[PDB]
């Protein structure tokens, strides 16, 4: 069953890819003010499970949903710019700069082991092939 | 492979620590201000082996 | 148990408080 | 029924390199997943029960008749899981040169074979 | 149903699959969104192994077709 | 689904 | 059960 | 065209180069009494917003206005 | 389902019996020709 | 010839790759010109005429005062985009013309 | 429109006078 | 499993427990507190040879992890709540030199390792051809 | 046997 | 004994006092 592989390790080299997409679209935001509703931008993370359907003994990961970072939002005293509160307190995102570089850093490094899976599995799968003759 | 992370919370406490200082320096000329202290204190992570 | 070992008892969820 | 008896525990060897394999591959996937325990197999035990007793599964969601057993944690970690990348890689390795061993076996005793039905 | 239907059958999907990957290569060489070069890169691996293994049942079945013709009668 | 994987073309065209 | 990978769940979390 | 991950990534450079051109402008300007006409240099300001985008998870930096 | 390990080696015995069946047919066939081929 | 059917998407795609890379070196090169216009192809659209060039003019992002309009970032992050899309395509030319082969090996 | 398009239109000269005309 | 690769997985294991150790001493070079308000004492890892059953050579297994004896460094901050009778509040005793070369030389000892394993596969994978 | 590896052992110490 | 050598007997082992004694 080296079959099998091939949807394990595409499925985790699908959700590494979208732990990267996700960390760097927090890191290219971490400056910014508004969204596209006015509402500050949240830093956003995925969640890792276990993709087995019920009765599966193990397999790969997927990503069941994107969820808003619990963090304070980073309060900046500007009450000149146009967005402000009450008391002047611009809303910036809670993103921790630190933990971002550390995140695409691992996915990367993640990413990459999936791929030496990949590649082994089929030339394991091209020998077996090979059985007899 | 773990010990990028414990490096990289040390990096980050140290970001926060150095927010809280620059915080403290920010008021020197505040009428009536007390500082806040600032402590790293360490979490030994309670695993099974070592 | 031996590190790197095999049993069939999982080991207990680990945890690590700031405060006792 | 020889041939088949002949060649049987080579091949049984191999399929469980294969579900090894896989195993191996799943938990190198949840690597950096928060709380997954690091699942393996004994497989000289294994394989003699599969020996013993005929190949077996779950249901037929599918799966083997292994006993999925955890691996002992090397070092704490915060998030919860118990995969060392060390540990994954050498057995990986390990898994990968033992399979390429059961092939080369069986291929030899199948041209073993073939060179005697050769007249 | 038959053995010939059977080999048939097996062609159809081996081409099928093999289409389905050039065909999601194209997609993303296009630029269309939402097609992602995992999923490119691992569709086309699966149909490399799927030729593979159709080249070796037909050698295979070539050569156990040889040998029955050399069967004396 | 709902989130597109980095490597994939631009969701925004 | 899963959870948030990387920073959040490596970082001391509060007690409760 | 270009890929997601090239797409957040070059959209935010290209929006920290905005910023950096505003902020220099600002600081070419500092001392200006009169501007193309007669009228008070006004130092300027850039919003970054997040591209909606249709995963609205996953998204760049682009600027609306100066 | 089944994967490439289970398919490969049921495909190499099946190979390996037919190859047997033709030897032992073949010897057969050689050993009725050489008696019918004779001369009473 | 149906070899040439098979492998016509690949080879154009290629093709096509390798002219909008020489148009973004050009557009590099080209950076200090006083009154250079940065010059695209738009890939899908040529893709498909040349299956069944014209050069489009970049927005510019930003005003100079000697009237260029190339900008470094962006055009860095297409050169590099282009360049990992002619080796996706060479990949993928290379893995077609490696099955036709090992179909006729024997 | 969004900066980083492409157009069929050459952009209108940049010019930038020191007084008004 | 196979010998030297028992031997070399054994070996990345020691090396990175004693790299993740001195790691964490780095990042508590300035802690003045735990959990239950004890000092952080430095830790540091035991390596003994894996040979049970293979005579006097076999791998490096660590036997434990274990706080260092050197003296605690001592700060006088009276009004620390952790100060005792004498005022002095115990800080650690972690060498920021001795950690940074021994993170050094795990490294290197880990790299070496590492192109150890993949030589010996390669070798085995050579051997699986042989005769042919 | 052995003892603390890298730092704590390649340094001199009292005699004990 | 040449250095890089193999002989029969272990190596003595090695001392570093600090002081003389």
């Amino acid at each position: 069953a080296l079959l099998n592989i091939f949807d394990i390790a595409g499925s985790a080299l699908a959700a590494q890819s979208k732990r990267l997409n996700v960390a760097a679209s927090n890191l290219a935001n971490a400056d910014s003010v508004t969204g596209p509703d006015g509402q500050p931008y949240r830093a956003k993370q995925v969640v890792f499970q276990v993709d087995a359907a019920p009765g599966q003994a193990t397999g790969g990961v997927k990503v069941a949903s994107v969820i808003e970072s619990q963090a304070p939002e980073k309060l900046v005293y500007e009450p000149g710019n146009p967005l402000a509160d009450a008391n002047g307190y611009v809303k910036m995102p809670n993103v921790d700069v630190v933990g971002e570089m550390v995140n695409t850093m691992s996915a990367s490094r993640s990413y990459q082991a999936n791929i030496e899976v990949l590649n082994t599995v089929k030339s394991m799968m091209l020998k077996t092939l090979t059985l007899g003759q | 492979d773990h010990a990028i992370y414990t490096a990289m919370g040390a990096a980050s406490q140290t970001l926060n620590q150095q927010a809280v200082t620059a915080s403290n320096l920010a008021n020197a000329s505040t009428p009536g201000f007390r500082a806040q202290l600032n402590a790293l204190r360490a979490v030994p992570v309670d695993g099974l082996s070592l | 148990g031996v590190p790197g070992a095999l049993s069939n008892q999982p080991a207990p969820p680990n945890e690590a408080p700031i405060a006792t | 029924d020889r041939l088949d008896a002949a060649l049987r525990f080579q091949q049984e060897a191999l399929n469980l390199r294969a579900q090894r394999q896989e195993i191996l591959a799943a938990n190198i996937a949840n690597a950096d997943t928060p709380g997954y325990q690091a699942r393996d197999i004994d497989f000289a035990s294994e394989l003699k029960k599969v020996m013993v007793r005929g190949r077996e599964e779950t249901g037929g969601v599918s799966s083997p008749a292994v006993d999925l057993l955890y691996r002992v944690p090397d070092q704490p970690s915060l998030d919860g899981n118990t995969v060392d990348m060390d540990r994954e890689r050498t057995q990986f390795a390990d898994n990968s040169l033992k399979y390429q061993m059961g092939l080369t076996v069986l291929g030899s005793q199948l041209k073993g074979m073939m060179n005697v039905l050769q007249g | 149903v038959s053995f010939a239907g059977q080999l048939h059958a097996a062609l159809d999907r081996i081409s099928d699959r093999q289409a389905a990957a050039r065909v999601q290569a194209e997609k993303f060489t296009l630029g269309e969104p939402g097609i992602a070069l995992n999923d490119v890169m691992a569709d086309m691996q699966k149909a490399s192994v799927s030729m593979q293994m159709g080249i070796q049942v037909r050698n295979k079945l070539v050569a156990a077709y040889q040998e029955v013709m050399s069967m004396q009668v």
